[PDB]
This record gives C-alpha cells, sequence and structure tokens, in this order.
C-alpha cells in the first residue's frame, strides 16, 4: 500500500492539510489543496495542485508528485486553516490573529482580505495567548483560544459580533457547530461542552466528560449525516464515539493508538470510512462498509467489523493532519513531507 | 393459411424455400439418394398414393396475382384530382421500394390538411368534414397495406 | 354530473367552474346579475389565450368548441389566423363592451400577462 | 373429510418439519419454487373448498367438519389470515351465507329446497349449540363472529314462514359477539390479510352481513347505540370534576365507525359499493334511507368522544365518486353548532393561525418566553390530521367538491394551509398539510397560482436573504428534526408536492426581481439531498430509507422523461446578479442528462441502487420495502433506457454548439468496472434480473431490452 503516494520534500514543517472544496455539482474530482507550516517564527500558506492542468489521459498511474502552486508568508506560527468558499482562506494564529486571505486564481497571488488581530488574548494581563481552533459556516465564523474566549465573527463585520467571555477557565483545544446557533468546544480538562450562540449566558447548554479520566481532548469532528454522532481524540490514543442526545458518556471507548491521537477526520462524502493520524507516527483508516457488500454506533461486536489499516510506512513522523475528498487523501508531517494518493481505495 | 397476414403466411414460406433449398443442394452433393428421394419424391408425385395437385402447384395456386383495387375518393368541399396527387406524393418509399405515407405521411400529412383547410364563419358545418377526413384515412390505410402485401408476394 | 352537483350549489361555485369550461358568456349574465364583479373571467380567458399561444394541435381542436360556444358577435373580414387572432379578438370586445368605472381592466390583464412571458 | 385434511395437515407439516428443517429445497431459488408450488397447492385446495361453497351448499357432516377447523385455527399471531385462511373463512361466510334468502328472486322456493341448512331443525340447534359454548375457538373471536351472523339469520326467518322461536337467542348473541368486540377482530385480523383485497366476493360476503345488521335489526342496534352515547358522556363528565375515567369502559361505537371507514377504504373491485351510504335506480330503497338516517343521526349532538371515530366513518364512507360527491354534499349541508361544520374546521384553523403567531417573539425584544406554548395537544393533533385526510379524500375523488373548496371567499383554505406551514408543529401535522395540499393540485389552473405563492412564501428557500445560509427552511428541518427523529415524513410530503407540480407543469418562469428565473434551485436540492441521504442517515424504519430514495428517484425521472432539447439548450447564457456572472439555469434535464453522461455518483449510486436491488431480490426473502424497491428500480432503467436516445441525439447537437463539454457513451460507462467491485460487474448484475423473470417480469423486460 506504500506505493500509492509520492512524496514531496520541502524544508516547512507541516500542520494542516485541507482539499479545496469542490461543488456538488462538478464530477471533477479535488485536485487543488492547501497546507500551513508551523514550528518557526514566520511559517507559509501554501496551495498545491495534485494534477498537471493539461493530462486528459484516463489510463496513467497517477505518479504525480503535488505541485506547489503559490505561498504567502503569515506573521506569528499557523495553528488552524479552512476553506470559507473557493476563494477565501480562514487562519488561525499563535499570535491570536484570526485572517482571512482571498485567492486571486486569475493572477495566481493571495491577499489579506480581512484581519482580527485581538481575536484572542488574556483578558487583564492582555499578553498574546493563540488562536487555537476556528470553525466556518458562512458567513459566520467561530474561533476559541488558550484564553478561555468564545469568538463569533462574520466575515462582512469588522467588529466581533459576540464574545462569551471566561467560557472555559481552561484551555480551550477545539470547537464544531452543533446546529446553526449551537456549539460544542472541548478543553484541556477532558471536557466536551455544548453551547447556544443565541442564548444571553455565557454557560454551555450541557457538559459531557469521561468518570475519573482527567484527559485532555486534542480532536473532535462530527458525523456528516447524523447530527448527533461525534468522534473524538485524547492523549492516551483513545477514540471515544458519542451520542450528543445520550447521557453524558461516551457510546463507545476504542483503544485506537499508542500514543496521543492528533487528528480525526471522517471522509465528507463516504462516511464509513474515518481517518485518525497520531504522535506514533502511524496513519489508520478505518472502514465501517465492510458488512454491507450509523455503523459508527453498533454496540453489537458480532454486527460491523471494521476493517482497520495503517497507511503509512512503520515508524513514520508525526502526521500532523490528513484531508480526504472522494478517492484523494493528502496529509501533512513533521518530516517536512507532504503524502497524496489520489487512489485510496483502489 | 395465414391469411390474417397473407403477407406473414408469405414471408414464412418464402424463408423455408431458401432453407430447404440449399439443404437439398449440399446433401445431394455429397451423395445421399434416400434422403433426395424421399424429399422430391414426396414433393413432386401429386399422383395419389397411401387429380390430387402436386405441392408445389398446390402452393402456386395459394399465391393469387391479381388484386383488388379501394373506392374512388369522393370529395363534397375539396377537389379528388389534388387529394390523388397527395396520395402520391406523401407516399414515401418504404425499405421495400413501396410509396407509403405510413403513419408518417399520414397522421401528420392530415393533420396539415386539416390546418389548411380553414373554415372559420361557418362553425356549423364541421362534424361534415371530420366524417370525410376519417375516410380518407381508411382508404390511404388501405392503399398502403396493400404495396405491402404486394412486395411480399414479389419476394415470395 | 356537475347535474347532480348543481342541484345544491351556490353563487360562487357556479361562476367559477363555468368561467372553466369556455362558457364566456353565460356567465358574465350570471355575474351582472347577483353583482359581483368578475376579474376571473378576464385572467381564465388571458390565460387561455396564452396556453394557445404556446398550446399544441389538440389544444386548437378542443379551441374551437369554446370558439364557437360564442359567436364572436360579427365574424370577419380577411386572411384567416388559426384561432389565435380568435380568442384575442374575442378579447377586444368582452372589454370595450363590459367594462366598469374602477378597474377591472388594464391591470388585472397586464398582470396576468407579464405573469407568465410575454411581449405585451 | 379427505379433502380438508389432506390438504392442510399435508401441505403445514411436511413443508415445515421437512423442507423447512433439510431443505432439499436448495437454490435460493429451488427453495422459493418448491415453497411457491407448495404454497399454490394449499391456496388451489383451499379455493377448491370455497368454489364449492360458492355452489353447493354444505350438508350436516361437511358443515361441522368446517366448524370443526375453524375451531383450532390460529390466524397468525402476525395478525393476518394468510392467502389460504382468509379464504378458508370467506368460504365459511358464503357456506353460511343465507343473502341468498333476501334476493326476491322468482326461484325463491327451489333456490330454499336446494340449501341444505334449509330443511333441519337438528342444522339450526347443533351449531346454535356449538356457537354458544363458552368453548370458543383458538380465536374466541371466531365463536363470536359466527354466532352473530346465525343470529341475523335467525332474526329474519321470523318473516319466512313463522320460525321466530330464535329471535331471542339474537340479542344475547349479538351480545356475546360485540363483548368479543368482533368489530375489532373482522377489522385487525380480516381485513389485515391484503389478500382480502382480492376477492371481489369477499368484500360482497362482508357488505352483506354489514349491511343486513342494521337492516335485519336496528331496534338492538339504535339501543345500544344510545346507551353508549349516553354512558360515555355521564362517566366522563363525572371525571372532568377532577377523577379519571373508568378503566371499564368499550367504546364499541368508535371501533364500529372505525370497521365502516377501513372496510370501504379501499375496494380492488373498484364497483362504487359505498353507493349504499348514499340516498339521492330506485325510488330510495327504504334500506338507504334507513342507513342515511344513520350516518346524519350519528352528527346529531355528537359527543367529543365520537367526534373521531364518526369523522373516520365519513372518511371511508366517502370512496366512489358517486360517494364523493353525494357525501359531501350532505354533510356540507349539515353543516348550514354541531362540532363537524366548516366554520368549525377553518375557524379552528384559522384560531391556532393567530395564537401560534403571537407566542412569536419579537426582534427588538431580547429574552421572550410564551405564556406556554399550546403545544396544540396530541388530541387536537389526532382530530386535525384526522380531519385533514378526510379533506384529502373528499378532494380526491370528487372535482366539484376540490373546486367548491378552494373558491369559498370565508374559508380560503389554500392561505391558510400555506399559512400554518410557516408556523412550527411536529412534522406529522406538517405531512398531512402537504398531502391536503397535494389533493388541491390534482386541477390544473391552481396549480399555476400555487407555484408563484410557493416562490413568494419561500417555504424552500430559494434566495438567500440577511445571511440566511443553511437551514431558515425545509433543509434545516430535514438536518436537525428529520435526521434527529430518524423519521422522514416532511421530506416525503414535499417530494410529492413537487412531484404533483412537475406533472401539471414543469412550471415557467418562477419569479423575476427575485432569483433569475428557473427551476434549478428546487432540483439542487432534492438531488443533492435525498440522494446522499437514501445512502447514509439513520432510519428507525429500515423500510423509509428505500421510500426516500424512491421519492427522491421519482422526481428527477420525471425530469429528465419530460425535457426535450431543441439546440437553443447548449447554448447558454450568463446573468448578472448581485455583481457577478453566474451561469444561468439551463433546463432540468439539460442538467440532469450532462451529469449521466459522466460518472458523477448519480450514475453510480444509480448503478449502485441496481446492484443492491438485485442482490436484494436474490435473497427471495419476504423483506419490507421489496415492491417499492421494484418501483424505483424500475424507474432506473426506465431512465436508463431513454438516455441512450436522446444520447445519440444529444452528442449530435453538442459536437454541433462547440461546447467544451466532454460526455461518454451509455454503453462505455456500462463496461466500465465498478470501482468499488474492481472488475467489469456492472454488465453482470443487470443481467442477474433476467433471473427474477417470473418474479419481476417488467424489470426482466427491461433489462432485456
Amino acid at each position: 500500500m506504500a506505493d500509492k503516494f509520492a512524496a514531496k520534500f520541502v524544508s516547512h514543517k507541516i500542520s494542516r492539510t485541507r482539499w479545496r472544496p469542490v461543488s456538488a455539482s462538478s464530477l471533477q474530482q479535488p485536485d487543488v489543496f492547501a497546507t500551513g507550516s508551523w514550528d518557526n517564527e514566520e511559517n507559509k500558506v501554501c496551495v498545491w495542485a495534485t494534477s498537471d492542468f493539461g493530462a486528459t489521459s484516463l489510463d496513467e498511474e497517477y505518479q504525480g508528485d503535488p505541485k506547489q502552486l503559490c505561498d504567502i508568508k503569515h506573521p506569528g506560527d499557523v495553528m488552524d486553516m479552512q476553506f470559507l468558499d473557493k476563494e477565501r482562506i480562514v487562519t488561525g494564529s499563535s499570535t491570536g490573529t484570526v485572517t482571512i486571505f482571498r485567492h486571486h486564481e486569475n493572477n495566481q497571488t493571495l491577499s489579506v482580505n480581512q484581519r482580527w488581530e485581538q481575536a484572542h488574548y488574556h483578558v487583564g494581563s492582555n499578553m498574546r495567548a493563540p488562536c487555537t481552533a476556528i470553525v466556518c459556516s458562512s458567513p459566520e465564523i467561530v474561533s476559541v483560544g488558550e484564553d478561555g474566549r468564545i469568538n463569533c465573527f462574520r466575515a462582512e463585520s469588522r467588529d466581533v459580533l459576540r464574545t462569551i467571555d471566561d467560557a472555559d477557565s481552561s484551555t480551550m483545544h477545539g470547537v464544531t457547530f452543533l446546529r446553526t446557533t449551537e456549539i460544542l468546544t472541548v478543553n484541556s480538562v477532558g471536557q466536551l461542552k455544548l453551547w447556544d450562540l443565541r442564548k444571553q449566558g455565557n454557560d454551555p447548554t450541557q457538559i459531557f466528560s469521561v468518570t475519573g479520566e482527567r484527559v485532555p481532548l486534542h480532536c473532535v469532528d462530527r458525523h456528516p449525516n447524523q447530527q448527533h454522532v461525534v468522534a473524538t481524540g485524547g492523549q492516551d490514543g483513545m477514540l471515544c464515539i458519542w451520542d450528543v442526545r445520550h447521557g453524558k458518556m461516551p457510546m463507545s471507548l476504542l483503544n485506537a493508538h499508542e500514543a496521543e491521537m492528533w487528528e480525526v477526520h471522517f471522509h465528507p462524502s463516504n462516511p464509513d470510512h474515518l481517518f485518525t493520524c497520531s504522535e506514533d507516527g502511524s496513519l489508520w483508516h478505518w472502514d465501517a462498509s465492510a458488512d454491507s457488500e450509523c455503523a459508527w454506533l453498533s454496540t453489537d461486536p458480532t454486527k460491523g467489523q471494521l476493517e482497520i489499516t495503517n497507511l503509512l510506512p512503520s515508524s513514520t513522523l508525526s502526521v500532523n493532519s490528513l484531508d480526504v475528498l472522494g478517492q484523494n487523501l493528502v496529509c501533512g508531517t513533521d518530516a517536512e513531507a507532504i503524502y497524496v494518493t489520489r487512489r485510496l481505495f483502489s | 393459411s395465414v391469411e390474417e397476414s397473407e403477407i406473414s403466411a408469405m414471408n414464412q414460406m418464402s424463408w423455408l424455400m431458401k432453407t430447404a433449398t440449399i439443404e437439398l443442394r449440399i446433401t445431394s452433393l455429397n451423395r445421399q439418394r434416400s434422403h433426395t428421394q424421399r424429399l422430391l419424391h414426396l414433393l413432386l408425385d401429386d399422383m395419389p398414393t397411401r387429380k390430387v395437385r402436386r405441392k408445389i402447384l398446390r402452393i402456386l395456386d395459394s399465391i393469387q396475382f391479381s388484386n383488388e383495387i379501394p373506392e374512388p375518393l369522393q370529395l363534397d368541399f375539396f377537389d379528388r384530382s389534388q387529394i390523388e396527387q397527395v396520395i402520391a406524393n406523401c407516399e414515401h418509399k418504404n425499405r421495400r421500394g413501396q410509396t407509403v405515407c405510413n403513419v408518417k405521411l399520414l397522421h401528420r400529412v392530415l393533420v396539415a390538411e386539416v390546418n389548411a383547410l380553414q373554415g372559420m364563419a361557418a362553425i356549423g358545418q364541421r362534424p361534415l368534414l371530420m366524417e370525410e377526413i376519417n375516410t380518407i384515412l381508411q382508404y390511404v390505410v388501405e392503399r398502403n397495406k396493400l404495396l405491402q402485401c404486394l412486395h411480399a408476394k414479389r419476394h415470395a | 354530473s356537475t347535474a347532480a352537483i348543481a342541484g345544491s350549489s351556490a353563487a360562487e361555485e357556479m361562476v367559477a367552474l363555468l368561467v372553466q369550461a369556455g362558457l364566456f358568456d353565460t356567465a358574465i349574465s350570471l355575474c351582472q346579475t347577483f353583482k359581483l364583479a368578475l376579474t376571473s373571467v378576464f385572467e381564465g380567458l388571458a390565460c387561455k389565450c396564452i396556453r394557445l399561444q404556446q398550446g399544441g394541435e389538440a389544444a386548437q381542436a378542443e379551441a374551437w368548441e369554446w370558439l364557437a360556444a360564442n359567436q364572436l358577435a360579427t365574424v370577419i373580414t380577411t386572411k384567416e389566423s388559426s384561432a389565435t387572432d380568435e380568442a384575442w379578438r374575442l378579447m377586444i370586445s368582452y372589454l370595450d363592451k363590459y367594462e366598469a368605472k374602477n378597474t377591472l381592466y388594464h391591470h388585472c390583464i397586464i398582470n396576468k400577462l407579464l405573469s407568465h412571458g410575454v411581449p405585451l | 373429510n379427505k379433502i380438508l385434511t389432506l390438504i392442510s395437515q399435508i401441505d403445514v407439516n411436511n413443508e415445515f418439519d421437512k423442507l423447512k428443517k433439510e431443505r432439499g429445497l436448495g437454490n435460493k431459488k429451488h427453495r422459493k419454487e418448491v415453497s411457491d408450488l407448495i404454497k399454490e397447492c394449499q391456496q388451489s385446495l383451499a379455493h377448491s373448498l370455497y368454489s364449492w361453497s360458492c355452489q353447493t351448499p354444505l350438508n350436516r357432516e361437511d358443515t361441522l367438519l368446517l366448524i370443526g377447523y375453524l375451531e383450532k385455527v390460529t390466524v397468525e399471531g402476525d395478525g393476518s389470515l394468510d392467502k389460504v385462511n382468509l379464504t378458508l373463512l370467506m368460504s365459511l361466510l358464503y357456506c353460511l351465507d343465507v343473502g341468498f334468502l333476501e334476493q326476491g328472486t322468482d326461484d325463491r322456493e327451489e333456490l330454499m329446497k336446494q340449501a341444505s341448512m334449509f330443511m333441519d331443525r337438528q342444522y339450526i340447534a347443533a351449531i346454535h349449540n356449538r356457537l354458544q359454548n363458552t368453548q370458543p375457538w383458538k380465536s374466541p373471536g371466531m365463536q363470536a363472529t359466527v354466532r352473530l351472523a346465525w343470529a341475523l339469520a335467525l332474526r329474519g326467518i321470523s318473516q319466512f314462514s313463522e320460525v321466530l322461536e330464535f329471535s331471542e337467542a339474537d340479542e344475547p348473541m349479538a351480545e356475546i359477539a360485540i363483548g368479543g368486540n368482533v368489530f375489532l377482530f373482522l377489522t385487525e385480523a380480516v381485513v389485515g390479510s391484503e389478500s382480502f383485497c382480492t376477492d371481489e366476493f369477499f368484500i360482497r360476503r362482508i357488505h352483506k352481513l354489514v349491511t343486513d345488521f342494521p337492516t335485519l335489526m336496528p331496534m338492538k342496534v339504535k339501543q345500544l347505540r344510545n346507551r353508549a352515547e349516553e354512558d360515555a358522556r355521564l362517566i366522563q363528565m363525572s371525571m372532568q370534576m377532577g377523577n379519571e375515567p373508568p378503566a371499564s369502559l368499550r367504546r364499541d361505537l368508535e371501533h364500529l365507525l372505525l370497521l365502516i371507514g377501513e372496510l370501504y377504504r379501499k375496494d380492488p373491485f373498484h364497483l362504487e359499493l359505498a353507493l349504499e351510504y348514499w340516498c339521492p335506480h330506485q325510488r330510495p330503497p327504504q334500506r338507504q334511507v334507513l342507513l342515511s338516517k344513520f350516518v346524519r343521526q350519528m352528527s346529531d349532538l355528537l359527543p367529543a368522544t365520537l367526534y373521531l371515530p364518526y369523522l373516520k366513518m365519513l372518511r371511508g364512507l366517502a370512496s366512489g365518486p358517486q360517494c364523493a360527491h353525494y357525501c359531501f354534499s350532505l354533510l356540507k349541508a349539515n353543516g348550514g353548532g354541531s362540532p363537524v361544520s366548516w366554520d368549525h374546521f377553518f375557524h379552528s384553523l384559522m384560531l391556532y393561525h393567530e395564537h401560534l403567531r403571537r407566542d412569536l417573539p419579537n426582534t427588538d425584544n431580547i429574552h421572550q418566553r410564551h405564556p406556554p406554548l399550546r403545544g396544540i395537544t396530541q388530541r387536537e393533533l389526532d382530530g386535525l390530521i384526522a380531519c385533514l385526510q378526510l379533506t384529502c379524500t373528499i378532494i380526491d375523488w370528487s372535482e366539484s367538491a376540490r373546486l367548491a373548496l378552494c373558491e369559498h371567499a370565508q374559508w380560503m383554505p389554500v392561505v391558510v394551509i400555506l399559512g400554518l406551514l410557516q408556523c412550527s408543529i411536529p412534522p406529522l401535522l406538517k405531512a398531512e398539510l402537504l398531502k391536503t395540499l397535494a389533493a388541491f393540485g390534482k386541477s390544473p389552473e391552481i396549480a399555476a397560482s400555487l407555484w408563484q405563492s410557493l416562490e413568494y412564501t419561500q417555504i424552500l428557500q430559494t434566495v438567500r436573504a440577511t445571511g440566511l445560509r443553511q437551514g431558515v427552511g425545509i433543509e434545516v428541518e430535514l438536518n436537525e428534526i428529520e435526521s434527529r427523529c430518524e423519521e422522514y415524513p416532511l421530506t416525503r410530503a414535499f417530494c410529492q408536492l413537487i412531484s404533483t407540480l412537475v406533472e401539471s407543469s414543469f412550471p415557467t418562469n418562477l419569479g423575476a426581481g427575485l432569483r433569475a428565473p428557473g427551476f434549478e434551485p428546487y432540483l439542487q436540492f432534492l438531488r443533492d439531498t435525498v440522494f446522499l441521504r437514501y445512502r447514509t442517515r439513520a432510519y428507525r424504519r429500515a423500510a423509509e430509507k428505500w421510500e426516500v430514495a424512491e421519492a427522491v428517484l421519482d422526481v428527477f425521472y420525471k425530469l429528465l422523461k419530460d425535457y426535450e432539447p431543441q439546440p437553443e439548450d447548449f447554448v447558454d447564457q450568463y446573468v448578472e446578479l448581485q455583481g457577478e456572472e453566474r451561469v444561468a439555469f439551463k433546463p432540468p434535464g439539460f442538467s440532469l442528462m450532462h451529469h449521466l453522461l459522466n460518472e458523477s455518483p448519480m450514475l453510480e449510486l444509480c448503478l449502485s441502487l441496481m446492484e443492491e436491488g438485485v442482490t436484494q431480490l436474490d435473497t427471495y426473502a419476504p423483506f419490507p420495502g421489496k415492491k417499492h424497491l421494484e418501483k424505483a428500480v424500475a424507474y432506473c432503467f426506465m431512465l436508463l433506457n431513454l438516455t441512450l436516445q436522446k444520447e445519440n441525439r444529444f452528442m449530435d447537437l453538442l459536437r454541433e454548439s462547440h461546447l467544451s463539454m466532454i460526455v461518454t457513451p451509455l454503453e462505455q460507462l456500462l463496461q466500465g468496472i465498478n470501482p468499488r467491485s474492481k472488475k467489469a460487474d456492472n454488465v453482470v448484475n443487470i443481467a442477474r434480473y433476467l433471473c427474477h423473470g417470473n418474479s419481476n417480469a417488467e424489470l426482466a423486460f427491461e433489462s432485456a431490452k
């Protein structure tokens, strides 16, 4: 399976990787992705292509190394990155700044479209304290940080629409939309928190936690079709599955990794697949479809054999980010490397 | 005796012909006498055994080489000579080389003729025109049926 | 059938079913008695004119039945025109004649028109 | 003796213990064939007895044997006499059937001499003694029902000659029958069978049994009606002071009203039998007058507890167009205050609309609390639903009623209903509202006005307003509410509406000024959402999964079939919206078809659905949704078929129009190996549908084609 990916060597640490969203009406496979770098005083955002703009042969083995289209130098260390749409990229910075970049495809350039230089900061001292995660639902943007704040922005508004000050006395690490006006946050004390933006009170609507476990939460993802099914990963390498309507405890606890689980992602268009990466250097593909030929909520160990495959060679370097679109997967590493496959299921 | 489609009966007979023909040819080219014997014996001995016309002649008797002809079209509001010309024209050549409007020209051609005949004021005369077009249709249909029956007989 | 349903009818169910099947005279009469100001007749006739102008053959064959159920006060004066022109002439007539102090008029017509496509 | 014994015992025993054990029956095919042959044999034997009973009446010994068999019967615990048992039952019904005594034919004496259940005092005594036994059958209901029929017979026999000793035994027997709630067993166990749907003579016999009860013993009937109404009222009111209703209550009238509603709800014969409920040939037969009086008498001072059963009864009685019209008018006029009037229905909807809007919170106001949303009580909800269902049934069968109801100046039903749809209620009510709209839409012009109204009301959010983005409409309800409930009534109803509207026109310019023409948005929505789902989204009911797929594919199919293209289609224009040029909206089907000539998931999904269909059909197991699947796959194949023709056509045109669009031939797509399969099984599967040629011929034809 190692022969499916071309690996490109670049002198830049890889933290985040994301596919450019394709229109649901397009028969075109995803071909472009972005990367963020870290571990430096100054880092960059890069845009990459997987195909040569011009190969019309349906029959050539993809040995194509991903090609850098363009880059931009970002002040501070890049933390998180998402596409807002086809032309706009949002970043969270180690400086606590949230920035919207505009990509000008005709000229192959990036430009600063908008910034919030005081999105994340410690109340009182006023010292910089990192924007750790962002989530987009156009035109709305939510950010979280080490200052325990939840900020709500609108892309066209210069002012912050809402701040929830002192939302967490601990660092928040992740945020997702539950519903249009409700978010979930996770923090360094092993809590999953639910919250409504509309509600005036800064208090969370609900708090979930493992009983007797202090372990911090590093990642969270929502099942695309089932808004109540959530996956999380921890410092112990455990995969937790939650039904946010049923109790305050996970429905399933699965031994996934030997070390810290950095990211978890459902496949955006085929959510019977899930992907996870770890400090142990591994990148796992989880397949819940194997009995058909929500599977993730099966409590019957006799129904739904999960097939599990390690995608990288043994003793692989830290895999900080992955993204999956159709038959294509990209991931970024601390080995100054981008791995790309265009034939995930072949 | 597929009177139904004398056409069908005829086609049946035709194919059967070609077939048994090449059959006997090759069987004899080989030397199989008994086979050939029984075959032709039967086929030709109209002589009564255990005036019984020979089968080959009976087959020829079943083919009528004379066929009936359609009542002349009569038009109260309309020229006949013109309708016969129109019938001659829109009768396009089918794959067998027969001039037939077929459903095509028929339907669309009839609609076009009705559109051309404008009868504004005298709405009152409408049922008549309706019945009249019906007969024209029946006639062209009969004519086409007949042409088809004919090419069939030719090939047979 | 509606013969039976006329056995328990009403002052406007009638108006509607009848404005339904052509009969654009019988109903202007039922209305002017029970005084109930009629813009449903003009909108429905405008709809039939539009459907005819974009109508198929079958629609032209059915149209002679409702056209004959009216005169067309007086018919004609030259080149013929496949209905089309037929209902637009019943227009000029059922308009200029049966016309009102306020607006059962230009407005209701221009509207159903821009409403379904039409260089006026 | 021999006959019955044989059939039954053989069949059941053998199969169950030798063939269901050893499975000599082998192939998913052989097993089925053997199973079908065995079931056919059982059915042919049962029919033989039935066909006989329909002709020959039964002798004393043979009748006792039949009764002896029926004493042991299990209606399957599933609650439906299987095609065989239902037939045995109707056969017995005809054996007993004495309806031929009511038909004034000059042959009455000859027919009386031929009916074995006519000249033997011992016949009546033996049956009566068996049915009086509180040895009920394996199925107390069996003892209760036959008893009642024998009793109606006894009731008439007084008139014929002078046989009126057993008239007395009819009231207690009828009481026992009613106490066995026969009305419930006939409703759940008999008509429960979908095979009941088949035999015209089943419906006629039961129709005679139901019509003979009010005709031959209405005195008792009325006694009982009044009794019930009164007791109900009393205890209910007593409790209303502060107590709870006595656990000893028994609403046989409601069960009676439901029975009437269910009995005529759907007739396979479609002989407009419901005509018996209507009195305008005949100078009104006395029977028709009495029944009509029954329907009217039940509407006079209707207790709140009987309100629902009565509506359900009316709903059942308005089948068969003539009947439609008649009951329609009847009730309309009866309301000319009785809790069942057009004034009560539309005033109630208006009150709910006014009450639910006031509970709305002003944007300027911060933190708004309702004087506690009077979430329409569950009973009120059930009542509204029943009313809408009745309305839908009446307007579906009666065009006069449909037009009369829509044009009424005070009720303005279309406005009210559309207004209520903009309010918030649990999905079931929304579904019923959509169904009611669908019933109104079977009439062409209303449809044109309805498209304009739908575009203005932005039920489906066409153009985003004030950064509405996601949700703010049926899309949010689908993703947040239906997906959580794992039930999809709203989505289905919406698809039904669209489907009906597309039939009356792919309409035209649906809104200038707002968007920029096109039926484009609806399409996107439909497609994306529902197909994605169709694949992955929980479904409490496993059958619902396929229902959603069917509803969406139905729309896709109609859009592609309805589309015809003539050179202007491949010419495309860019409309300026909010300062950005956007390619406008080609027809429904230009788009539909571009997406098929390439491997967009649609195809895949279509091909996957076909594969799934054949796999499920190869199991020959009776899963729920098998039919639906059939329909859907049929839709699929038909889609495919039209596709090739129009394909040649478009490809051609496409080559002429110099559009940079790359399309692939349908045959080439069929050749291509499935990615999941990683082999050319595309064709293989299609084929396999030929194996089901006996089972599903339609599919077979399409496949071969």
